[PDB]
């Protein structure tokens, strides 16, 4: 027990809990702090929310709302054990799956998503938005050389959302699927959306910079780097999105999904989301559900909405991260 | 202060509940809560079949002992009752529960088995087990035995009565995240008598996700 005191000395430079930034009130997280062991994977997400509220930096941002922020976090999810769809609040995946299938097809036409009643990109394709981005000659909803285009045609000159870019640009997706299939030990299996040259032509730069894969013992793992992370609204979907993507790639390559690793760069919490998050942090996670993919789909391009099924999703009630009434 | 029996005799409960087939509340707009997991048994056996991981967990908890902690426990129970190998835990179960166990496992290994029954007496069992017809008798027995912790592995009827009397210091509850047909359920835990204090990692076993949460008797 002699070690006990050395521990105390070694903390001689951790000063008072007043300069702990943002005047946070304990009482707002009693349930959260009462817990002794918080091993449910959802706590990787929640714990970051807590850290950002308790130790975050007060910054302004492109929007003006104002946010609390920290830099550099990492979360790990075991897809062979569960599907990480947050349970402390309700989530729907139809949208993000349609978005994902949309990316895989190399599409950049927002209308396609809107006709499926998926408005994820609606705000980024208005006349006003496009014009504020200086894309005066861009048709409404023509998102530009974003994700989809970069995944299948990186390098190709973007014209418009109706053009036929076949055999133009580098088809990264096709490439990584081949690398996992034929060269599984390669340390060069990356998918990159951050095309430096086309950034200003995109409705807006991608938040998911890159994905890198790892193959071992017939199991595929994925690491995704996110430059800007909206813990309140974005991240929950980002986690789901790539977990699903890892499953698909894993399948069409005859492998089993393993770890989905999420690296957060600029991790922020929008001030106008704080009340909702407080509420959320005091809810105890339910066991995660599972994801089922039609097994007959052998090509990454042959997936359709009906080939995805989420089972046993037990979750708390829906929460608007921006409550008024 | 007036020490509680469950505290002096370290009496806990451990179970595994799945989701009940509440026909048609089942599609969306369905509300969920801790009572979503309440299915205990069906047709004198488990709703879901068997869950390997859940079993590994069950045996791990109910057989684990810490010898270096007994002396402290002995002193406690003795002082309480006004007094002065291979330590084992005690498992208490209802008769129905005892019968639903395959003969190859009876009596549960490395554990002092105690069965609650009114229709059966020691002469009706061949195994090395203790029989009792009253809950009050368990207490007397515990006062006379050497053991680490006492676990009510239940039977829904047993769980129910041990919770009313407040004989549970903690509840090791397994949430089976899938639905099966059931006919017996665990009592609805009162958010005021008990509160979750720990939630484990999530796992997959026998085609279903599941986790383990620990409820604790509030002050
Ligand atoms: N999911 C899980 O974790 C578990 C599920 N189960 C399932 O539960 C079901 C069994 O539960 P259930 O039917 O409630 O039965 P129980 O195991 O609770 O057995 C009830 C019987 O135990 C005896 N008993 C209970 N209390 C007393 C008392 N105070 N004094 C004397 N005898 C008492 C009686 O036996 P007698 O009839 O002889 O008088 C009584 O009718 C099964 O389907 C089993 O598979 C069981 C354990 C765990
Ligand atoms: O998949 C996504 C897309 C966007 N965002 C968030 C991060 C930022 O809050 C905002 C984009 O702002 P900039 O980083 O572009 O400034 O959208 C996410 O969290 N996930
Ligand atoms: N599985 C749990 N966590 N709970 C439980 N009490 N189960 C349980 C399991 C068994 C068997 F598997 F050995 F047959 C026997 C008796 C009980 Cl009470």
């Amino acid at each position: 027990d002699e070690e006990e005191d050395d521990f105390v000395y070694f903390n001689f430079n951790k000063e008072k809990e007043e300069k702990n930034k943002n005047s946070i009130h304990p009482n707002d997280f009693q349930i959260y702090n009462s817990l002794k062991y918080k091993y449910h994977p959802e706590y990787q997400y929640l714990n970051i929310i807590y850290d950002i509220m308790m130790n975050g930096n007060k910054q302004s941002d492109r929007t003006g709302v104002g946010v609390l922020s920290k830099f550099g976090y990492i979360m790990k999810f075991d897809l062979s054990q569960y599907f990480p769809l947050l349970t402390t609040k309700k989530l729907f995946l139809r949208g993000i799956i349609e978005e994902l299938l949309w990316f895989i097809r190399g599409e950049t036409n927002g209308n396609t998503l809107l006709n499926k009643n998926v408005r994820i990109w609606e705000a980024n394709g208005t006349r006003e938005f496009l014009d504020n981005r200086k894309l005066f000659h861009r048709e409404v909803n023509d998102l530009g050389p974003i994700y989809g285009f970069q995944w299948r045609h990186f390098g190709a000159e973007y014209t418009n959302m109706y053009d036929n870019y076949e055999n133009k640009g580098v088809d990264q997706l096709k490439n990584i699927i081949n690398l996992i299939k034929n060269d599984p030990t390669s340390r060069r299996i990356l998918l990159c959306a951050w095309n430096v040259k086309d950034l200003d032509q995109m409705a807006l730069p991608p938040c998911h910079i890159l994905c890198q894969f790892y193959v071992f013992d017939g199991k595929l793992s994925c690491i995704m780097y996110q430059r800007s992370c909206d813990l309140g609204l974005g991240v929950p979907f980002n986690i789901a999105s790539y977990s699903i993507f890892t499953h698909m790639i894993a399948q069409v390559c005859n492998l089993q999904p393993a770890q989905f690793i999420h690296v957060l760069g600029n991790a922020h919490v929008y001030n106008n989301h704080i009340d909702s998050l407080k509420i959320q942090l005091n809810r105890i996670p339910y066991p995660f559900p599972t994801l089922k993919l039609n097994p007959d789909i052998k090509n990454i391009e042959d997936f359709t909405i009906s080939d995805f099924t989420i089972q046993n999703y037990v979750h708390h009630e829906k929460i608007s991260m921006d409550m008024a009434a | 202060m007036m020490e509680q029996v469950c505290d002096v005799f370290d009496i806990y409960a451990i179970c595994a509940c799945c989701k009940v087939e509440s026909k048609n509340e089942g599609k969306k707009n369905e509300v969920f809560n801790n009572y979503t997991f309440r299915g205990l048994g069906n047709k004198g056996v488990l709703p879901w079949k068997c869950n390997s991981l859940d079993m590994k967990y069950f045996c791990a908890v109910t057989t684990y002992v810490n010898e270096s902690k007994y002396e402290k426990l002995k002193y406690k129970r003795c002082k309480y009752l006004n007094k002065e190998k291979k330590l084992q835990n005690v498992v208490v179960m209802g008769r129905t529960s005892w019968e639903s166990i395959p003969k190859k496992f009876k009596p549960l290994s490395n554990r002092i088995n105690v069965i609650l029954s009114r229709t059966l007496k020691k002469e009706d069992f061949d195994e090395d087990v203790y029989i009792i017809n009253k809950v009050e008798d368990l207490i007397v027995l515990l006062g006379k035995l050497n053991y680490y912790k006492c676990f009510i592995i239940g039977g829904s009827v047993v769980y129910q009565e041990f919770l009313e009397k407040k004989l549970i210091k903690k509840i090791y509850f397994t949430r089976i995240n899938s639905t099966y047909e059931c006919d017996v359920f665990f009592p609805e835990i009162n958010e005021n008598e008990y509160q979750i204090i720990s939630v484990s990692d999530v796992y997959t076993s026998n085609n279903t996700t599941l986790d383990f949460i620990i409820y604790k008797k509030t002050n």
